[PDB]
């Protein structure tokens, strides 16, 4: 494993560092739930820069990404306008979700995560090539995600006033170059914020000025309790290539409309909706205990029969107060089920697949 | 004073206090508690238990696993740290005063002597 360009940063901040596919990176800076407490009620920030930005440039880019990805990025009328997407396989499954910003007719911007990175570049790449598109990947940035209540606020101390201006009450999902730093109203946590995107060599200074500005260095162990509260989804858990999006709760990601779009895995997709598939959903528990990865969901229908799901992602909610899970599981399900912890069945809640919105658990 | 300097010391990073009525009461390190990460549950024995040294006898449950704590030494279990239902986070935050785990009547007084003093544990997290 690489030790990553902030390592000096996250070790000057207290950071605990564990190998994360292949770069070590910070779990934590001392205390998992202050961090995710930080996030929820002021400002935290984290290391986002193993994420791969790709640039693509030519005249074809937007028919290219409407083949390429299930959302539509022809609903991207403004310009920064960022959407959240899907992109599958022939076979209707996901191979990543990613989000992807519009800035001109021929200028498109891809994020792609850490562990994803080169089976991604080599899908865009693969199916790129017919549409002449110039595939720009972007080592040469680094990236921050600076998150909750006050992250704006905080961060804006460090604009200049041309970038100030740029990104004055913008809304979320637009992502906007102003200078050398790439201003997104993006994240992973149910909170605002912004990510920021800006060359390695500016990185670590740029962290520095943040910790002053009052923003709590975060590391992964907030990052998952954050993201699953806020209901988020994390490829390879909530979803593979084995796994419809609409099994992944990523229907609403799905843009059907206009018809005459395809799009790879459209066609499988469309079989699959008619067959129907089965959900993820939310689940509470509220007994003591803590739900975990790949524990088996269990629920008896009014008929007397036992269906089974499985946990995708478990963990403690610092927010709720209780333990929570994303699980996938046949339709059918009622309000309740039984999930096997060691040799017991502990019941819980099934729920939205949500937790918390603005801060509030959604009760 | 990651390691206090009156305690006794084991392999498994707790500690134990001697106190006035002849029991022990026993915690994990801070060195223990660093590696744990916070604490969100910890299950604990029943008052009146009879353990040998190496039992698992009580779970640390922090965001990210069950951690098993062992009993120090061979004995009886005399009580358990009832603050650490509403406040499991103690053990991250005092884990030599509110975050003790539970005090024990030592049954073997060899076991007691075979106990590392600050010095050796702190030489033990050298390594």
């Amino acid at each position: 494993a690489q030790q990553t360009p902030l390592y000096e940063q996250h070790t000057l901040c207290g950071a605990r560092m564990v190998d994360f596919h292949g770069w070590m990176m910070p779990l934590h800076y001392g205390s998992q739930i202050d961090e995710h407490h930080a996030v929820r009620t002021d400002a935290g920030m984290f290391d986002v820069s193993h994420m791969t930005i790709v640039d693509l440039r030519g005249s074809r880019t937007r028919e290219f990404l409407r083949y390429l990805l299930a959302n539509d990025v022809a609903k991207l009328t403004k310009s920064g306008k960022a959407l959240y997407s899907g992109m599958l396989n022939a076979s209707g499954g996901v191979i990543d979700d990613l989000i992807v910003y519009y800035f001109t007719e021929d200028f498109f911007r891809l994020v792609v995560n850490s562990a994803t990175r080169e089976k991604d570049l080599s899908w865009i790449t693969q199916h790129a090539e017919p549409f002449g598109i110039e595939i720009t990947v972007r080592d040469d940035l680094s990236m921050i995600a600076v998150q909750g209540p006050n992250a704006q606020a905080k961060a804006a101390t460090l604009f200049n006033d041309a970038q100030r201006q740029a990104v004055e009450g913008m809304k979320p999902f637009f992502g906007v170059q102003a200078g050398d730093l790439f201003i997104a109203t993006t994240g992973y946590t149910g909170e605002a914020g912004y990510e920021i995107a800006l060359p390695n060599e500016k990185a670590a200074d740029f962290w520095r000025a943040l910790v002053e500005a009052g923003v709590k260095p975060c590391g992964l162990g907030a990052r998952d309790t954050l993201r699953l509260e806020a209901g988020m989804n994390l490829y390879g858990q909530e979803m593979d290539e084995t796994i419809s999006p609409l099994a992944a709760n990523m229907g609403w990601t799905i843009a059907w409309e206009p018809a005459d779009r395809d799009f790879i895995g459209r066609e499988a997709l469309e079989v699959q909706r008619e067959h129907g598939t089965e959900k993820l959903v939310g689940l509470v528990m509220t007994e003591k205990g803590v739900l975990r990865n790949e524990l088996p969901v269990r629920f008896t229908d009014a008929q007397g029969n036992q269906h089974e799901g499985i946990i995708t992602s478990g963990t403690f909610s610092p927010t709720l107060g209780y333990s929570i899970a994303l699980a996938r599981v046949p339709e059918g399900i009622g309000e309740t089920a039984i999930v096997q912890i060691r040799n017991r069945e502990m019941p819980v809640k099934v729920t939205k697949p949500v937790f918390v919105r603005n801060g509030k658990a959604v009760a | 004073s990651n390691v206090p300097a009156e305690l006794k010391y084991s392999k498994e990073h707790e500690w134990l206090r001697k106190e006035a009525d002849g029991t022990y009461t026993v915690g994990i390190t801070e060195h223990a508690q660093e590696l744990l990460g916070d604490m969100v549950f910890v299950d604990l024995p029943e008052v009146g238990a009879t353990v040998s040294a190496g039992d698992d006898c009580a779970v640390a449950e922090s965001v990210k696993a069950a951690s098993d704590i062992y009993a120090p030494v061979s004995g009886e279990i005399v009580a358990v740290n009832d603050a650490l239902s509403d406040s499991p986070e103690l053990v991250n935050s005092e884990p030599y005063a509110g975050g003790w785990i539970f005090k024990i009547k030592a049954s073997d007084e060899s076991e007691l002597e075979s106990l590392l003093d600050a010095t050796a544990y702190e030489a033990l997290l050298e390594d």
